[PDB]
């Protein structure tokens, strides 16, 4: 009859709030910290959404003097001995608030400068729904966003420093509750506490945002390959194996709870690339997820000419910023060792080249990761002084990443004309 | 010596120096994480945001946790040991497994208590000595 | 207990785990030394969260000592409290699906883990 104390003593504070907030404030950072690579050292910052929302609101026409901006630009990634970061990740959620926006649009302010791609999680509140499975009922998010409730958020989209935020919907299972039969609590080795039960129904017990395995996918597309063209996808990166899922005896036979917060159907994965949102589907019953768009919450827009509607649509895509960026990681990082040298327009065409160029083809390899070792296609590289400043020079480069895959129509068709030795006149 | 030896008919000296520039190790592509983890509870969370050193977790998430003192002192209903007062949870967090219902029971004095009976009341053998056998 | 501890301890710094220093670096590693092969766990492992840590850093040093950790499971493992009743399951391969397994599933992806070697079933030594 102790077993029925400790079954309400502890189940009174696993309950409590304030206890489990750390849960899934620690839960989701082990999560990211749970592959370990070669060369991949994460770093933690922790801060309440407060003393940023403070932060940037009293800054947002003043980055530069942003404490946060001077502990990522100008304290690590300016500075000479310093090691940059990359990729920075919003453990929180935003909703469609005129605050929350700013919060993006300073981090963003800093992510841009610092090229470092910010991304995060969007909550429920931002579809005006109060639970996220029921985002299922909306047809089409496109005809949504032209509401004039998104108004402000239709600004920001606009904005450039919002090519770099990437905000992920859906919430995977990162926590299953406590049965005796399932995921028992691994007592001690005489205390018997093994039989020990939770409480917990419908859906409210644990959640963790999208956002980390986008990022711990980076991280992976990383120490295999060493850019950041394997994370889209089934086949080539996001796939995302065995995760937490759920299963329950409340009647039947332990009928399986999917471990994604929201099945998200095939049109819904890209009803929402256009939004600017990156779904985190799952696959039903097979316990996984894959991420089949990565895109940032930059305005896809469209134009007459063919060129520049083809322009937006790459600049939209996440994943080649992330590569983008990391030439910025090049230039101001390695070209400083050549800072006094005497150098030419002829040389650091020759520096800068010379290091892109194994990273660039037209050939394709079999495999994707065999292949996603070149992200790039062509590379231009024209640098040139300028009057005046005689030591001083002014490059513009210009990358077309590997074009991937997005979609296709097809019209199936019986043409008995194709053979028309069986069908023609002449027999 | 800069006043260098008096040279002989046949001076050999045998050159050692080598020129050349240093080489670079690489750049271990650094995740910066940003979220409220200490709920304002922890050495770095409690100081100013202009001095918040960044951590590195090069050892791993379980001991870059102990690094900081992360307690807390919240209130929670009381089923154990006698007199009033609701129990207080009070111990400060060393690896990720102390929100496992189970290491609960290890840090929280009072609910010990009934874990230290389940060690010795439960462990009576009443099957050693019911087991006679003349 | 005094290998938990190790392990958990030194997990992200094996080359300083006291075990470590008693196999690799001490008659693998030295000259005169004779190395070793093929060490032999003694113990039954369930599917606990610390238990996984004791074989990802034993393994940590059979991997680099090279020297395939041999173990057994308990049958605590299946979640049954009578090994012979392990007989009714009738495929342990939709029995991993179960997310009751998901920590070990994680563990089956490690390198190291191609290393130890678990055994199923207990001879009467007696």
């Amino acid at each position: 009859v102790i077993d029925k104390l400790i079954d309400l003593q502890v189940n009174s504070i696993i309950s409590n709030d304030e206890f489990r907030a750390l849960e899934q404030e620690w839960l989701k950072v082990q999560e990211v910290c749970q592959e370990d690579y070669d060369n991949v050292e994460v770093s933690i910052l922790d801060v309440k959404k407060e003393e940023l929302q403070y932060d940037f609101e009293r800054n947002l026409y003043d980055i530069s003097s942003s404490d946060f901006f001077k502990k990522v630009y100008v304290s690590e990634f300016d500075q000479y001995g310093g090691e940059p970061y990359g990729a920075i990740l919003g453990l929180y959620n935003f909703e469609n608030t005129t605050n929350d926006i700013i919060w993006l649009t300073g981090m963003g302010m800093v992510a841009k400068n610092s090229h470092a791609p910010f991304i995060a999680s969007i909550d429920k509140s931002f579809f005006g729904v109060k639970d996220l499975s029921e985002i299922t009922h909306i047809k089409s998010f496109e005809a949504l966003l032209e509401h004039p409730r998104y108004k402000e958020w239709n600004d920001f989209r606009n904005l450039d420093v919002a090519a770099y935020i990437g905000l992920t919907v859906g919430d995977f299972m990162l926590r299953q509750p406590y049965n005796p039969e399932n995921n028992p609590v691994q007592y001690k080795l005489m205390e018997g506490f093994n039989e020990f039960v939770d409480y917990d129904k419908n859906e409210s017990y644990l959640w963790g945002p999208a956002s980390i395995h986008l990022v711990k996918n980076m991280m992976r597309s990383y120490d295999k390959t060493r850019w950041f063209q394997y994370i889209r996808g089934v086949e080539s990166g996001g796939y995302v194996k065995n995760l937490v899922a759920c299963v329950y005896d409340n009647k039947g036979i332990l009928e399986t709870k999917s471990p994604l917060n929201v099945l998200f159907a095939d049109y819904m994965e890209l009803s929402l690339a256009n939004i600017g949102l990156i779904p985190f589907v799952s696959e039903k019953g097979t316990s996984n997820a894959c991420f089949f768009s990565v895109n940032s919450a930059k305005k896809v827009e469209e134009f007459v000419d063919g060129f520049d509607s083809a322009n937006s649509r790459l600049i939209a895509n996440l994943s080649y910023t992330m590569c983008i960026s990391r030439i910025s990681h090049y230039i101001k990082c390695v070209i400083r060792d050549k800072i006094g040298s005497i150098v030419d327009v002829e040389s650091i065409q020759k520096i800068l080249s010379d290091w892109i160029s194994e990273f660039v083809t037209t050939v394709y390899q079999p495999t994707p990761l065999e292949m996603a070792r070149y992200p790039f296609r062509n590379v231009s590289i024209e640098v040139k002084t300028i009057p005046g400043k005689p030591g001083w020079y002014s490059c513009k480069i210009n990358v077309i990443p590997h074009i991937q895959f997005e979609g296709m129509n097809t019209t199936m068709t019986i043409d008995t004309r194709l053979e028309p030795e069986l069908f023609g006149t002449n027999n | 010596a800069k006043n260098k030896i008096p040279n002989s008919r046949l001076m050999i000296n045998y050159e050692t120096n080598v020129d050349g520039v240093l080489k670079k190790k690489e750049l271990p592509y650094r995740v910066l994480v940003v979220g409220d983890l200490s709920k304002g509870r922890s050495v770095d969370a409690k100081k100013e945001f202009a001095d918040r050193e960044v951590r590195r977790v090069n050892n791993g998430v379980d001991r870059v946790l102990e690094e900081m003192n992360i307690s807390f002192d919240f209130e929670a209903p009381n089923f154990v040991s006698k007199d009033p007062s609701n129990l207080k949870v009070n111990y400060r967090i060393e690896s990720v497994k102390d929100f496992r219902p189970d290491a609960v029971a290890k840090k929280v004095p009072e609910i010990r208590a009934l874990l230290e009976m389940k060690e010795i009341l439960a462990s009576f053998a009443k099957d050693i000595e019911n087991n006679r056998n003349l």
